[PDB]
């Protein structure tokens, strides 16, 4: 998931994007 | 934009900036 992916690699703000309500 | 390495409550901040008012949800992997 999006919390494992942005620690054990990166990731963009983009993709943080798809969390928001 | 930059790309990002965000763990633990640094990406919890992260998303509080994103999604501001919108709010998020924080779902980590069990
Ligand atoms: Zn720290």
């Amino acid at each position: 998931g999006i919390v494992e992916q942005c620690c054990a690699s990166v990731c963009s703000l983009y993709q943080l994007e798809n969390y928001c309500n | 934009f930059v790309n990002q390495h965000l763990c633990g409550s640094h990406l919890v901040e992260a998303l509080y900036l994103v999604c501001g008012e919108r709010g998020f949800f924080y779902t980590p992997k069990a």
